[PDB]
């Protein structure tokens, strides 16, 4: 049971006249559904395929190729801590240990109440202020393991 | 004389490759002293093939360079996959070496035909009569294929296809069982709505049980809800 | 054209790629991702030959023979040690995650991957880590699916999408987690979905009708017939 | 697992069998017959077995009155124990799912990672 | 440090309050004047010749000259459908210059890409930005609105008649999207798989049309070259490479950040002058010049200028010229493990050697981390690196992936041999079968 809304369909069409190929709006349509629901369910792939005209296999391959498009359901807030080389020099291991101590989950798993989802990510473009952690609209920098409980309590 | 080309389709039973016939089975055919041992421990006759150039046995020829066109299977030493056809071809992706099997019966004629002046009239949908539109299925039209038990799950259920306007005229919706009588026999089928069909026609699956392919292009009488 | 394979002169077609020209002459080159009907993409990295710029060259250059055209006066080598080492290494990398499934696999004795593993001479394993596994989709009553045996050679997607014009078979995921199949469980809707059992070099797509009453290829009594 | 390697490895061709499959997907022989009037006791079938199912035992007293009774079917060949190899199990190594072993539960196999997983 | 426009033509109009520069302040500081000069009195082929004379090279890391890339398009005038792309992906780790550029200077990039479109007759433009740059995307969209309301984009640009429009496409988090052919494939809406050469993206790029992709730094250095002359741009750095470069250090240093330096600057001159050295009690063990895809170098290679050819025979690459220093406390085994883990989880997985050999190297490094190394692991790493060179794989992502591996092998082999503790045991004993004792 899936149905694209009028606003989502209008946004997808608005992205569609930007390019000369309706296939080129597949990533942006998936991101639109991602913003408007939090994850891409099973019927959303078929809905995007029906709206765009490309087959559902292409939309499924695009959704599963990119890491920032989620096909499994997540919590209200996602945690994307950087684990690349500069943040490894800056010591993201203490941040990961503090996150696993607080949330009592594993990287890739979600909490029982859906409060947070612990994920690693790629480079965040904030090497000079590493380590960095990406929440939905915030790029937290200069992370310390003592400040992790203070930072996690401001998101509900 | 119009079928005189079938002699060249394949060579006769005296055809040999350096004296030996063509093997039906590979070189490592197994179990020959035990495949029939439950019936009798004495091995039976190897079946003699007087009709063709093949033998029902290991003892034959299946070399990729054999001067022949009828290749029973592709096998080469080190190429056990279907990629042994590369060994059995003159060039890969081209023809079979020493020519492809089969021969065309007739050549292209020098002079052609004339224009068929009989241009048909338009289709006029008459009331009470329904034109049968053939809807062929890859699984269900050829009779021997419907006999196959693995095709009975792949084939669709027999659905009679109707226009939305015709379905509105009879007042039947999708999935409803309607009955029709042809040659004095009433048969019922569930209705599927076809938007691409035209009015005055009715779609039927040719080849299925009870719906002969001869029904295509024929009128249909007494289309009513069951 | 004119090619020099290990010093031997060969006459081939100039428009052909080097792999198909060498296969036409009876020379054995391992290959997975190339099919005569599907074209070439150069994924499997299996058809390496060492090409030389001129007649007297020592180092040469390792090149892919399914991308290299068979131009006139093309000097290549197949059986030299560097190319054989690279092809054995590629087979070994394909063999890292491959399941221990040959006795219980319908492609045993009919497998392109088995033939190319044996042809490269790779028989000693030095991989001691874990092997990736995949869940098996249901593809209907004709095609049986087993994604553990895949080598990510992209022949199925090429045939089914580009050649056969299908719409419900694709590749998903990235790196070594690529999955070839439908987005969900269901029957492969193409009328030519059965050719995947010959396009696939491995046992991912197998004949389920044959799998019910299965026997190996050497045990089969074959005849040439017309459908 | 009815893989037919012993039957093809037999130089006399005195092994006949047919693959059957259970509901969980494991392979087994529907029947297994050996023509012991033809068998030369060379041990090539035991050498070719990838599961160590077929074995040759220290038993020579197989004399018979009728030659038809030298065809040993599956009920005469399958014994109650592991024979000369007490611990080997092929299905602990095979990467095909059966009852008691899901995908990733075989030896040296990681857990299956779905393409819809959240991990990068 | 005051950056005069005479030697710093890129970072002389910056603001120190961390606030973006809008259209008014950019127009006050020599905005859209050279672009007017080019669109009025200078032919597009003459702009191409000026780029040839200036010797502008690619800032993405390849070092390819911009003029040669611009001149590779065919001479057929019937192919009017032309695309210009700005590679604002910045997916390489250790690089953070484009975020700082876009947070305070979008209009310079817009103007430079406008000239690059006019010089190449490109009618459509796209900025491919990564998906984790939210404020950069907001600032770019506001710059689009301000330029469109001022007539800078669209139809009839100051009476020239050239039609051009720019759209911003956000990324979706994949490192392989940064490659040019993969960027073209991901722009079309398919999986970001690279394309083999032949063909070339200058002939058949986006949707088969002529399409050229340039870096943000190249498109921002273009206005300085065009407006302040060509011979003046040649008279900035006296070396084989002409121009300036965004440079800086990151990772356990006193003053990490971004500055602008000309070609020929030695790597030591950023350590104690701009970065001010490291923290307390840290020894210079290693450094890596061009982000995660470049070779590591030692202290003997620190006294070596940052050019392209200078690092060419040094056994490394210039890269993005944003180096990162590894001290003595950070073990190189864990660092190389993390680098290969990133390069394996963010690989595209098209071709066999990288796809099925980077996990093998990752597992070998995981074993070497825990002391579970076995004899036959380092040699496996060398064999994989030798069989992962330029052209041994489908593209150049994997040579850049195993450049750090071979560099840490060459310079720090003693740290990798310490992980080998147990003998090679691949098999387990099977009761009833005597093993073949290989010698
Ligand atoms: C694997 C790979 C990743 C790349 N990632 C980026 C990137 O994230 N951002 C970028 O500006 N260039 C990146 N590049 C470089 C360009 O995509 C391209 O290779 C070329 O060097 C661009 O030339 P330019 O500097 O003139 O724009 C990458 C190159 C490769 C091979
Ligand atoms: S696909 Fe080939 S190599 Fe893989 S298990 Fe089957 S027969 Fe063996
Ligand atoms: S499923 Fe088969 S054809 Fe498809 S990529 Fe894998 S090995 Fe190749
Ligand atoms: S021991 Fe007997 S059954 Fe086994 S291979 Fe030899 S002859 Fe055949
Ligand atoms: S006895 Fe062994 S070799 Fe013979 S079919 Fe069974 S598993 Fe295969
Ligand atoms: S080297 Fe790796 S990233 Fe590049 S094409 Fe091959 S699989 Fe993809
Ligand atoms: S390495 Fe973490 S922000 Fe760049
Ligand atoms: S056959 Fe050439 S790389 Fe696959």
């Amino acid at each position: 049971a899936f149905e694209l809304s009028a606003a989502e369909r209008e946004a997808i069409e608005h992205e569609m006249h930007h390019y000369e190929d309706p296939r080129a709006a597949s990533i942006e349509a998936l991101k639109i559904v991602q913003k408007q629901r939090g994850w891409v369910p099973d019927g959303a792939i078929h809905a995007i395929a029906d709206v765009l005209g490309i087959p559902a296999s292409d939309v499924e391959g695009v959704a599963t190729f990119y890491s920032q498009i989620f096909r499994q359901p997540v919590g209200r807030h996602v945690i994307r801590y950087c684990d690349s080389v500069v943040c490894h020099i800056n010591g993201y291991q203490g941040i990961q240990a503090a996150l696993e101590k607080k949330l009592n989950i594993k990287p890739g798993q979600t909490t029982f109440d859906g409060r947070f989802t612990l994920l690693p990510t790629c480079c965040l473009g904030n090497c000079d202020k590493g380590p960095n952690m990406m929440i939905d609209e915030d790029t937290h920098a200069h992370l310390t393991p003592e400040a992790i409980p203070e930072l996690l309590e401001r998101y509900k | 004389p119009e079928l005189a080309g079938i002699k060249d389709a394949a060579p006769d039973a005296t055809f040999r490759i350096r004296g030996q016939k063509l093997a039906r089975e590979p070189h490592r055919y197994s179990g020959r002293t035990a495949m029939r041992a439950n019936i009798s421990v004495h091995e039976p006759r190897q079946p003699q093939d007087i009709d063709t150039m093949f033998t029902f046995s290991m003892e034959g020829n299946n070399q990729p360079t054999a001067h022949r066109s009828q290749v029973p299977f592709a096998w080469a030493p080190g190429w056990n996959s279907p990629q042994a056809w590369n060994k059995f071809q003159d060039e890969v992706g081209g023809k079979l070496r020493f020519g492809d099997p089969g021969v065309r019966l007739f050549e292209t004629s020098e002079n052609g035909l004339d224009y068929f002046t009989s241009v048909p009239a338009r289709f006029q949908p008459q009331d009470g009569k329904w034109r049968i539109a053939p809807y062929y299925h890859l699984f269900g039209s050829d009779e021997l294929s419907q006999r196959a038990p693995v095709f009975q799950s792949r084939m669709p259920q027999p659905y009679i296809k109707l226009n939305p306007a015709d379905a509105a005229k009879l007042g039947v919706n999708a999935g409803t069982r309607v009955s029709f009588s042809y040659d004095g026999n009433t048969v019922t089928l569930p209705v599927e709505i076809a938007e691409g069909l035209t009015a005055g026609q009715v779609g039927l699956p040719m080849g299925m049980s009870g719906i002969a392919p001869v029904l295509a292009g024929a009128h249909l009488e007494d289309l009513k809800e069951a | 054209a004119t090619i020099h394979v290990d010093g031997k002169e060969y006459e081939v077609n100039g428009a052909d790629n080097l792999l198909e020209a060498c296969l036409s002459l009876g020379l054995d080159i391992p290959y997975f991702c190339w099919h005569p009907a599907l074209g070439s993409v150069g994924a499997c990295r299996q058809c390496a030959v060492k090409q030389y710029q001129n007649a007297e060259d020592t180092r040469g250059r390792l090149v892919m023979s399914c991308m290299t055209p068979a131009s006139d006066g093309t000097f290549i080598s197949i059986d030299d040690e560097e190319a054989k080492q690279f092809r054995e290494s590629v087979v070994e990398w394909l063999m890292t995650n491959h399941p221990h499934d040959c006795p219980v696999c319908e492609e045993g004795g009919n497998c392109h991957l088995q033939d190319m593993t044996v042809m490269t001479g790779h028989s000693f394993r030095r991989y001691r880590f874990t092997k990736r596994t995949h869940r098996n989709q249901d593809l209907g009553p004709f095609i049986s699916h087993e994604m553990n045996r895949c080598i990510a050679c992209y022949r199925c997607v090429r045939y089914y999408k580009d050649y056969a014009g299908g719409t419900d078979l694709g590749v998903y995921g990235a790196h070594d987690n690529v999955y070839f199949g439908r987005p969900e469980d269901g029957t492969l809707e193409s009328e030519f979905s059965g050719n995947l059992v010959e396009i696939c070099p491995t046992g991912v797509f197998t004949d389920k009708t044959h799998s019910e009453r299965y026997n190996r290829k050497w045990d089969m009594q074959f005849a040439p017939s017309i459908c | 697992v009815a893989c037919n390697l012993c039957a093809v490895a037999c130089p006399v061709g005195c092994i006949s069998l047919q693959k059957a499959e259970t509901k969980d997907g494991r392979w087994y022989p529907e029947f297994f017959r050996i023509n012991f009037s033809r068998c030369i006791f060379c041990g090539l079938c035991e050498e070719a077995c990838p599961t160590t199912a077929i074995q040759l035992t220290p038993d020579f007293e197989m004399g018979e009155y009728k030659r038809q009774d030298l065809v040993y079917e599956k009920e005469d060949l399958l014994i109650s124990g592991p024979g000369k190899y007490p611990e080997y199990n092929f299905y602990r190594m095979a990467g095909m799912a059966i009852d008691g072993k899901d995908k990733g539960e075989a030896e040296n196999e990681a857990k299956p990672i779905d393409v819809k997983s959240l991990l990068p | 440090i005051i950056r005069t426009p005479e030697t710093h033509p890129l970072t002389w109009r910056l603001r120190d309050d961390k606030q973006p520069v809008w259209l008014d302040e950019y127009r006050s500081k020599n905005g859209y004047e050279g672009a007017r000069k080019a669109l009025t009195g200078l032919s597009p082929d003459e702009i191409v010749n000026q780029v040839k004379d200036a010797g502008l090279k690619g800032r993405g890391g390849a070092g390819f000259s911009t003029g040669l890339k611009w001149s590779l398009m065919p001479k057929d005038e019937s192919m009017n459908i032309r695309y210009l792309l700005c590679n604002a992906d910045e997916m390489e780790p250790g690089t953070y210059k484009d975020r700082l550029l876009m947070e305070q200077l979008p209009h310079l990039l817009v103007e430079g890409m406008l000239i690059s479109a006019f010089a190449l007759k490109a009618y459509r433009g796209y900025i491919f930005l990564r998906g984790e740059y939210i404020e950069a995307a907001v600032n770019l969209r506001r710059a689009i609105a301000e330029a469109t309301e001022a007539g800078l984009l669209g139809k009839n640009i100051m009476g020239t008649g050239f039609d051009f429009e720019l759209f911003v496409h956000t990324g979706a988090g994949r490192y392989i999207c940064g490659e040019e052919t993969a960027l073209i494939n991901s722009l079309e809406g398919r999986r970001a798989n690279p394309r083999s050469k032949p063909p070339f993206p200058a002939t058949s790029g986006a949707w088969g049309k002529p399409t050229c992709v340039n870096n943000v730094e190249t498109l921002c250095n273009v206005p300085a070259i065009l407006a302040n002359g060509v011979e003046w741009y040649q008279n900035i750095s006296k070396s084989k490479d002409a121009g300036t470069k965004l440079m800086g250090f990151s990772g356990r240093v006193k003053n990490p950040g971004l500055w602008e330096l000309p070609f020929g600057t030695t790597a030591r001159e950023i350590l104690e002058d701009y970065a001010g050295g490291m923290r307390d009690g840290l020894k210079f063990k290693a450094w890596q010049p061009g982000g995660a895809g470049t070779d590591f170098l030692t202290e003997a290679h620190l006294d070596l200028p940052m050019e392209f050819e200078s690092i060419g025979k040094a056994g490394s690459r210039l890269g993005t010229a944003l180096a990162m220093a590894v001290d003595h406390e950070i073990n190189m085994v864990s660092l190389v493990r993390n680098l290969e883990e990133f390069f394996a989880r963010e690989s595209c997985g098209w071709c066999t050697p990288c796809r099925d050999g980077l996990p093998w190297s990752v597992k070998i490094l995981r074993a070497l981390e825990r002391g579970e190394g076995q004899p036959g692991d380092i040699e496996t790493l060398e064999q994989l690196c030798r069989f992962l060179g330029p052209g041994k794989t489908f593209c150049a992502h994997a040579p850049g992936a195993v450049e750090p591996l071979q560099s840490a092998i060459k310079y720090f082999r003693e740290e990798f041999e310490a992980g080998i503790k147990q003998p090679f045991s691949n098999t387990h004993l099977i009761n009833g079968i005597q093993p073949n004792l290989l010698k």
